């Protein structure tokens, strides 16, 4: 930046662009050449897109040119880690984790059910055969 | 059946854009200068930690150094460059990640410029 | 079955062989002790309804072991909406005169619930299709039960990846394509009524029935299967229905 | 109902987002992704958004080739 008489001093990237914000011209006075100043300018002028702290739920932001990338904690996803993996327990999502039948319910958790010949186990998702020859199982391989 | 549309095919390894690299450090040893590129982390996870660009691409990834009337260039298949300079002259650097075996998106964008 | 392998004895336990007067007719799928699912077109030209037999536990048609169980077919129920000579609604429910005995070699295939089938089973890519049908479009039939793994397609893709033909039937919501269009593998004539079985988390379910195609394993075409999910409610209503008199019964649909 | 169009992959350092058009008027979307021989997996269930983060799926094997499709459901 420019104050009274400072421009009598030779240009300095540190003093003018790092310790202060510099205009394109101040940069050109340091680098001299056009292609070199232009190259410095791209990244310097780009700005830090991570300033809004776009990555939610404890995610980390990494600045890029005119964009950013969010690294999310294990239970989150989305461009900004806005999606909670645990809130996705519905039947269309890997059958709600049910071994056989899945039933969606609004207002409460989804439930698993089994085909005749099977009964739902204690874990609420697996099924076990109650009969000797349940359908869909190959005896000589069991 | 629902109305839908198919997306173009996508092979991550060959098509993901390489992010803007950053020069981590640089120091002098008389007439030689060692420039170090930061090993940028990727979204690829291995037992709960993120893999770096080098961890994923290994020998397929090389870095190009641009330093400064002409621009001089150096290449490395590690994260360090060791270049000959001149006693007393101040130099400026910029790196670019490159995967030479690629057909498209072979190079990342240039890193922010750093000077001595 | 064109381009398949022999299904090892016992590993295709729900496969049914239908015979008319000792002649190999079609395949079928055992869904419980007295009911078999098959294709409606298999019965278009049948006039002697008392010589209709279903064989279970079958593997090699050239020899008899103690695993086969024969039962006469008491009733054949087809949708009233089905028109002989056309492709739509190609499904049939057969009641056996006496239930079969479930054994290591005779086990029913699970009939799934409609939503589970449409929401989950429909997106498992590969399913098995089996039969003693023709080994080549022009060839002979198999002596040993053959089985093939085939990938399923959504109708939009099936239409886009198929060579267009001037007088081809529309693929309706009651059908689906599965197979390869490169002339390598497909179900074939004599395989109709056989199961298109889908594996999901340890259990096998019925998702299709071999129905029709435009030649066996012809380049640019896929095999077409009856989309069983559309008939689940109809099938269950009939399995708990008052058994009536004649062999053939055209039940209303839906 | 209208079919999504202009499906595009936006990926940098493996953070992979699928985007498409148009903005939904009385319709929601669901995305499916798979490898050429794998089962289809659903993501971004009934979203009103026109993007879907697939990063977690593709990083399972970065050398595989993936195909995705966007379903339009009336709502
Ligand atoms: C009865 C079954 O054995 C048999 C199975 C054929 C499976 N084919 C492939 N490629 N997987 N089905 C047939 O023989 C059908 C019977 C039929 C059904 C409806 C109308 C007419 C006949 N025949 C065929 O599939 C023939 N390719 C004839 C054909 C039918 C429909 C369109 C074009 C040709
Ligand atoms: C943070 O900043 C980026 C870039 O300006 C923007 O895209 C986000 O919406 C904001 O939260
Ligand atoms: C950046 O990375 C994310 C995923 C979290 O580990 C943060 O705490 C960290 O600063
Ligand atoms: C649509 As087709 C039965 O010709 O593959
Ligand atoms: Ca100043
Ligand atoms: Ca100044
Ligand atoms: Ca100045
Ligand atoms: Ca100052
Ligand atoms: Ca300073
Ligand atoms: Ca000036
Ligand atoms: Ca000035
Ligand atoms: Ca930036
Ligand atoms: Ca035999
Ligand atoms: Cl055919």
């Amino acid at each position: 930046a420019n104050a009274f008489l400072e421009e009598l001093r030779p240009g300095s990237l540190e003093r003018e662009c790092k310790e202060e914000q510099c205009s394109f011209e101040e940069a050109r006075e340091i680098f001299k050449d056009a292609e070199r100043t232009k190259l410095f300018w791209i990244s310097y002028s780009d700005g830090d897109q991570c300033a809004s702290s776009p990555c939610q739920n404890g995610g980390s932001c990494k600045d890029q040119l005119q964009s950013y990338i969010c690294f999310c904690l294990p239970a989150f996803e989305g461009r900004n880690c806005e999606t909670h993996k645990d809130d996705q327990l519905i039947c269309v999502n890997e059958n709600g984790g049910c071994e056989q039948y899945c039933s969606d319910h609004t207002g409460t958790k989804r439930s698993c059910r089994c085909h005749e010949g099977y009964s739902l186990l204690a874990d609420g998702v697996s099924c076990t055969p109650t009969v000797e020859y349940p359908c869909g199982k190959i005896p000589i391989l069991e | 059946e629902p109305l839908y549309e198919n997306s173009p095919e996508f092979t991550p390894y060959l098509e993901t854009n390489l992010g803007q690299p950053t020069i981590q450090s640089f120091e002098q040893v008389g007439t030689k200068v060692n420039v170090t590129v930061e090993d940028e982390r990727t979204l690829v996870r291995r037992n709960n930690t993120f893999l770096s660009l080098r961890d994923v691409f290994g020998k397929d990834l090389i870095y190009t150094l641009y330093y400064w009337s002409g621009k001089k260039t150096a290449k490395t298949n590690t994260n360090e460059f060791l270049i000959d300079v001149d006693k007393g002259e101040n130099y400026c650097f910029s790196v670019q990640a490159v995967i030479p075996s690629r057909t498209v998106n072979r190079k990342s964008t240039d890193s922010p410029v750093e000077c001595m | 079955i064109v381009g398949g392998k022999v299904c090892p004895k016992g590993e295709c336990p729900w496969q049914v062989l239908l015979l008319v007067n000792g002649a190999q007719l079609c395949g079928g799928t055992l869904i419980n002790t007295i009911w078999v699912v098959s294709a409606a077109h298999c019965f278009d030209k049948i006039k002697n309804w008392r010589n209709l037999i279903a064989v279970l536990g079958e593997h090699d048609l050239s020899e008899h072991d103690g695993d086969e169980q024969s039962r006469r077919v008491a009733q054949v129920i087809i949708p009233s909406t089905y028109v002989p000579g056309t492709t739509n609604h190609d499904i049939a429910l057969l009641r056996l005169h006496q239930p079969v005995v479930l054994t290591d070699h005779v086990v029913p295939l699970c009939l799934p619930e409609r939503t589970f089938s449409e929401r989950t089973l429909a997106f498992v890519r590969f399913s098995l299709v089996s039969g003693w049908g023709q080994l080549l479009d022009r060839g002979a039939t198999a002596l040993e039960l053959m089985v093939l793994n085939v990938p399923r397609l959504m109708t939009q893709d099936c239409l886009q990846q198929s060579r267009k033909v001037g007088d081809s039937p529309n693929i309706t919501e009651y059908m689906f394509c599965a197979g390869y269009s490169d002339g390598s593998k497909d179900s074939c004539k004599g395989d109709s009524g056989g199961p298109h079985a889908t594996h999901y988390r340890g259990t096998w379910y019925l998702t299709g029935i071999v129905s029709w195609g435009q030649g066996c394993a012809t380049v640019g075409h896929f095999g077409v299967y009856t989309r069983v999910s559309q008939y689940i409610e109809w099938l269950q209503k009939l399995m708990r229905s008052e058994p009536r008199p004649g062999v053939l019964l055209r039940a209303p649909f839906p | 109902t209208v079919a999504a169009y202009n499906l595009t992959w936006k990926s940098t350092n493996f953070k992979t987002i699928l985007e498409w058009e148009p903005k939904p008027v009385n319709q929601v979307y669901t995305v499916q992704i798979s490898t050429k021989s794998g089962d289809w997996k659903s993501k971004c269930f009934y979203t009103t958004d026109t993007e879907c983060d697939l990063t977690d799926e593709i990083v399972k094997d970065v050398k595989q080739t993936y195909l995705a499709r966007v379903f339009s459901y009336p709502a």
